[PDB]
């Protein structure tokens, strides 16, 4: 009831006052983390059957 | 003449058609369903049977052509032992798909704990094995006679010729014609008493055509059995009783009661797979 | 190739063969689900078939049994006490007052079910009292367990909780489990599998698919609940809801061919009930007469009609008492004749 | 009493407001530049055969070579993937699980469902076979997700709108996640092991805090029950699948959307969604008999995995990266390269 609204209201606050960066950066560096894994992903790159266990 | 190629004419056209059924079987049942259950692996060692007792029918034919058989004793031998033991193999699985599926609608507990697919593929081992039982005997038992020059080839006996052919007549009236029918129609008419006694098969238009349907594909498969085994069975036991003399009408309603067994064999996998709702339901997906 | 992981494939063979037995054994039974409103005899039902068919209870499993028993005890009197409060009957004197502020008193400070002979002599006079036999013949403006009878004539007097009670007390109280209910027993070579959800209030609708494969539904609704109502509003009937969840039950995409086994349970009480209160509390558009068989019809074909699929699938209604021999024997006969469908949906024949 | 709800409401349209304000660009508009997967294929390599009810969960192992596999039927198979053997077939004490486990260090599995208890599996005792080592108990829902942070401790998530943190040697909970407003479905474990992410009933996925104890985010869009949630690799992006027939990509930095991934003629819902290693295909398995194959920064479709003759319910890849795990419902898992 009134508690249950002051705990929700309080965890509104909590929630509202993080940081946030910009979502341009964070786009870019899941870019870069892409870019920089894709050489060691088998599922991008398959390999015939030289390094395949199955 | 004309007799000649008529019958040459009516077993081409039951063998084509009966292999042509029997490899369509064949193919469905490897490809599209599988032999996961019961009554798939019975289809399957049925259609086995019949492709294989229809397989010698070309050869049965040219026989009649030339009446004569240039192929030799171990041909004729191996032909007569197929015939027997895969027209035997036949009857005896419809015997047991008859028990089957009373087994699965009068005793429900007991299809539940004795249906499983390990006791399907046992039951046709035991089904082929005695059907070898006495198809071996025939192999042992057969051989190429000379007549007239003519080689024609026929299963000879022992010293008792007359005990024998006896024994081996009532032996296939008996245990291949009259316990077969028999067995179906006190399994079939049970079932069908069950299926009118059980809830929800009646009560209702859907519910009453659904037991008219299963009533109706019940006396269809004891009615083509009854048509195309009875005229055999009773020829072969009048001839074997009063000498019958030798006519053109004689011959022609031999090859054609011959011909009704065969056509038998031949539309037994199209009255038994293509009726079931299951290959209706992996069918019609395609 | 006669490796050395051999050893591998090998307990992979017999991992595959005891679990493929298994499988079978599995497989050469019956499972069927229990679905109801709130106190409609379920767990009561599927009690008096363990207890008929494959055992009694243990002394453990009848102590905290017992705890429970205390427990329903004690929130059926303060239920029956606070009544008072809001429908407003007198009480006869002012002891009794004087003795239902002590069980307030008593009440506020609950450690455990040691059951003090002053609580009972407080429980023994409140019972012995004219006012409150008559609100529990006025208690359906509210709500009580319909146990609270066989808890305050018999169980009143039990002085101790020394020793274990009876199995018809552990049959008529079950526990507050949130998690599901799983119960065994055979009955003429079929190994049933009751599965109550007990508790289990979370959303109805992610576990739900968790049952398509179900025998059968044994679903169970309270012929005495047609003239009680709920405390929560005032402006919705218990049997009402009971049909819509039937309702809801029935018209589901997991359950679109199996079979239901409806059991309109309590019929003791409806038959006793209908003779003062009428039907029509419930369906105000009823116009036959106030007797058993006509009413009970009544609510048979009312909630059959709540089927949307009767040309396929079956419901079995039959009226029960939650204490009688041919509860499971309806159920056997429900579940041999979905075993019969089921063994002709193969070969070809169904 | 109500004049809290009224400023709850305008602290609500600070975080959108502000959510908006920090939105200048999308994902989609920056990686124009980059080339496509393509259609690649994917062929079942092992067909793991076995089970004869529907498996509703899987998880892999660290090693990339075993994993373990849940169904109906009452049995935790630990499969090897490579040779297609059985190491391990552990009976249930209750069948109704919904989700399986298995360890970093490989040497505990734990599984859970409709009987509320997350029953741990010791499968290194030298007594003989595997046996119930702890039963934890204390949820009052359906346990619904299970994930090991370790052979100590356990996160897990269940239908009672509260997911947990169990010490397992003590078997209680040592942290309390509360917070949703509908039963909490999957959650998912951050690589570095500090933070995790949960989907549930009220379409909305909270981040929150394995030490502290608390939630940090809620990330909302879906407009339906998200049944699954699995983090990005580098542990600071996720996805969540929903029953609304989509899925989308959040974020732990810019706190809102980064992208969808739909499809028109898509109706049925998400139960399964995980990643590659590269993070660039998001795999996630789709109720229409199939398992779709997602580009997580183009949003289009870079193939399907077909050959499951039910609903694919779970999915995994292995921690090198080397395959793909599809379970399923017709009694199936499948393995692909
Ligand atoms: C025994 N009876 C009365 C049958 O009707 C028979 C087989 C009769 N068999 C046919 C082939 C034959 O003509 C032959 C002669 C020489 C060669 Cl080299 C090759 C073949 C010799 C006679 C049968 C079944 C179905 C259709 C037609 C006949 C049958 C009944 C029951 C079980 C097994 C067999
Ligand atoms: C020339 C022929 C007629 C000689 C006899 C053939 C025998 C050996 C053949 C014919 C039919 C065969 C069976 C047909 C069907 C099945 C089911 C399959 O899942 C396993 C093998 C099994 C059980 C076969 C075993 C071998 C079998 C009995
Ligand atoms: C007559 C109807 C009702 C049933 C027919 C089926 C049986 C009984 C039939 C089928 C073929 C028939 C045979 C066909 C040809 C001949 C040759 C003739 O010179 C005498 C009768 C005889 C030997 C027939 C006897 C009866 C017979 C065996
Ligand atoms: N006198 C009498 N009592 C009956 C009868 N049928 C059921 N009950 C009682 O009704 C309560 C709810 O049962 P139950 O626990 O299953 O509820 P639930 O699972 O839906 S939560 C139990 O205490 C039962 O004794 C009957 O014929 N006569």
């Amino acid at each position: 009831s009134i508690a249950q609204a002051r705990k929700l209201v309080e965890q509104l606050k909590m929630e509202a006052n993080i940081d946030r960066i910009k979502v341009s950066k964070a786009a870019a560096d899941l870019m870069a983390y892409c870019e920089a894994h894709a050489k060691e992903d088998p599922l991008l790159t398959p390999v015939p059957a030289s390094e395949n266990p199955f | 003449m004309i007799t000649a190629i008529t019958i040459m004419a009516l077993y081409s056209i039951v063998c084509v058609v009966g292999l042509f059924g029997n490899f369509l079987v064949m193919y469905v049942i490897v490809r599209y369903t599988k032999m996961k259950t019961a009554t798939n692996i019975y289809i399957f060692n049925l259609a086995l049977a019949d492709a294989l007792a229809t397989s010698t029918l070309p050869f049965q034919s040219v026989n009649y052509l030339m009446g004569t058989w240039p192929f030799g004793t171990i041909l004729c031998k191996i032909v007569i032992s197929i015939d027997y033991y895969n027209m035997f193999t036949s009857i005896f699985t419809l015997c047991t798909m008859s028990v089957d599926r009373y087994i699965a609608v009068c005793h429900p507990v007991k299809a539940l704990d004795f249906r499983t697919p390990r006791n399907a593929k046992i039951i046709n081992v035991c089904n082929w094995i005695l059907s070898s039982a006495i198809g071996l005997p025939v192999m042992f038992m057969a051989t190429t006679k000379y007549r007239q020059g003519s080689i024609d080839c026929t299963l000879t006996f022992s010293h008792p010729t007359w005990y024998w052919e006896n024994l081996l007549k009532i032996c296939v009236f008996i245990f291949a014609f009259i316990m077969p029918v028999l067995i179906i129609t006190v399994c079939y008419g049970l079932m069908i008493l069950r299926l009118k006694s059980v809830r929800m098969l009646s009560g209702s238009k859907e519910k009453d055509r659904n037991l008219r349907r299963i009533t109706r594909m019940v006396l269809v498969v004891v009615a083509v059995f009854i048509v195309c085994w009875t005229p055999i069975h009773i020829y072969v036991i009048i001839k074997a009783l009063v000498t019958i003399p030798e006519t053109t009408f004689q011959t022609v309603s031999w090859h054609f009661c011959i011909a009704l067994g065969y056509t038998n064999s031949c539309l037994n996998p199209v009255l038994y797979a293509f009726l079931d709702e299951n290959f209706k339901r992996c069918f019609r997906e395609f | 190739l006669s490796a050395e992981d051999k050893a591998a494939v090998e307990r992979s063979k017999m991992i595959d063969r005891n679990l493929r037995e298994d499988g079978e054994k599995a497989a050469r039974e019956v499972k069927l689900l229990l679905l109801g409103a709130g106190e409609s005899g379920k767990s009561t039902i599927v009690k008096q078939m363990k207890i008929i068919h494959e055992a009694g209870y243990s002394e453990e499993e009848c102590k905290q049994y017992k705890a429970v028993v205390y427990s329903n005890t004690i929130q059926s009197i303060i239920a029956i006490i606070r009544a008072m409060g809001r429908l407003k009957i007198d009480f006869g004197d002012s002891a009794r007052a004087d003795d239902a502020r002590q069980l307030f008193v008593l009440a506020g400070a609950a450690e455990e079910g040691f059951m003090t002979a002053e609580l009972a002599g407080v429980i023994k006079r409140l019972w012995k009292d004219s006012g409150v036999q008559a609100c529990f013949n006025r208690s359906r403006e509210y709500q009580l367990n319909d146990s609270a009878a066989y808890y305050l004539n018999d169980l009143d007097r039990i002085a101790q909780p020394n020793y274990i009670p009876t199995q018809q007390d552990v049959l008529r109280t079950r526990v507050k489990t949130t998690g599901i209910v799983e119960t065994h027993f055979t009955f003429k070579d079929l190994h049933f599998k009751m599965f109550d959800v007990g508790g289990q209030r979370s959303e109805r609708k992610k576990w739900i698919h968790c049952f398509e494969g179900v025998t059968a539904i044994i679903f169970c609704v309270a012929l005495s609940d047609y003239d009680l109502v709920l405390a929560e509003d005032e402006e919705m009937n218990r049997m009402h809801e009971s049909m819509k969840l039937f309702d809801s039950i029935c018209n589901n995409k997991w359950f679109t061919d199996t079979s239901i086994i409806l059991f309109l349970n309590k019929k003791d009480l409806f038959e006793e009930k209908i003779k003062k209160s009428p039907l029509t509390i419930c369906y105000p558009e009823y116009a036959g007469s106030n007797t058993y068989e006509e009413a009970a019809a009544y609510i048979q074909c009312q909630f059959e009609d709540l089927n949307k699929r009767k040309d396929t699938k079956e419901i079995y209604t039959h009226f029960t008492c939650a204490t009688d021999t041919k509860n499971v024997q309806f159920v056997f006969d429900a579940v041999t004749d979905v075993i019969i469908k089921n063994n002709l949906k193969d070969c070809g024949l169904f | 009493l109500d004049q809290l709800r009224q400023e709850a409401e305008q602290l609500k349209n600070q975080i959108r407001d502000a959510r908006k304000a920090c939105a200048d660009a999308t994902l989609s508009q920056i990686t124009n530049n980059i080339d496509p997967v393509g259609r690649i294929q994917m062929r079942t390599r092992r067909t793991l055969r076995g089970h004869l009810a529907k498996i509703y969960a899987m998880h892999w192992g660290t090693d990339s070579r075993l994993l373990v596999s849940a169904s109906q039927d009452g049995k935790l198979i630990i499969w090897d993937s490579y040779t297609t053997n059985k190491v391990h077939a552990i009976p249930l004490r209750s069948s109704w699980v919904m989700t399986c486990a298995y360890a970093p260090s490989g040497n505990y599995v734990a599984c859970g469902g409709l009987d509320n208890i997350c029953s741990i599996y010791n499968l290194k005792t030298r007594e003989g076979n595997v046996r119930v080592s702890r039963e934890l108990a204390g949820h009052t829902g359906y346990l619904s997700c299970c994930r090991f942070l370790d052979d100590n401790q356990i996160v897990t998530s269940s239908g009672d709108t509260t997911c947990a943190l169990w010490d397992i040697e003590t078997g209680q909970q040592t942290t309390t996640f509360t917070g949703h407003t509908g039963d909490v479905m999957s959650l998912s474990l951050a690589p570095d092991t500090r933070l995790f992410v949960s989907g549930a009933c009220d379409a909305s996925a909270k981040l929150w805090d394995v030490r502290e104890g608390m939630c940090r985010q809620t990330f909302t869009g879906h407009e339906s029950d998200i049944n699954a949630i699995c983090f990005f690799p580098n542990g600071n992006a996720f996805a969540t699948g929903s029953d609304d027939a989509t899925c989308r990509l959040f974020d732990l930095r810019a706190d809102q959307e980064l992208m969808t991934y739909s499809h028109d003629n898509i109706i049925c819902g998400i139960t399964s969604v995980s990643f590659s290693k590269s993070g660039r295909l998001l795999l996630a398995g789709y109720d229409d008999f199939n398992c779709n194959v997602w580009d997580a920064l183009k949003a289009d479709r870079a193939g399907v995995l077909a050959g499951h003759d039910n609903r694919v319910s779970c999915l995994g890849v292995t921690d090198d990266g080397m395959a793909v795990a599809t379970g399923s419902w017709d009694s199936f898992l499948k393995i692909w390269n």
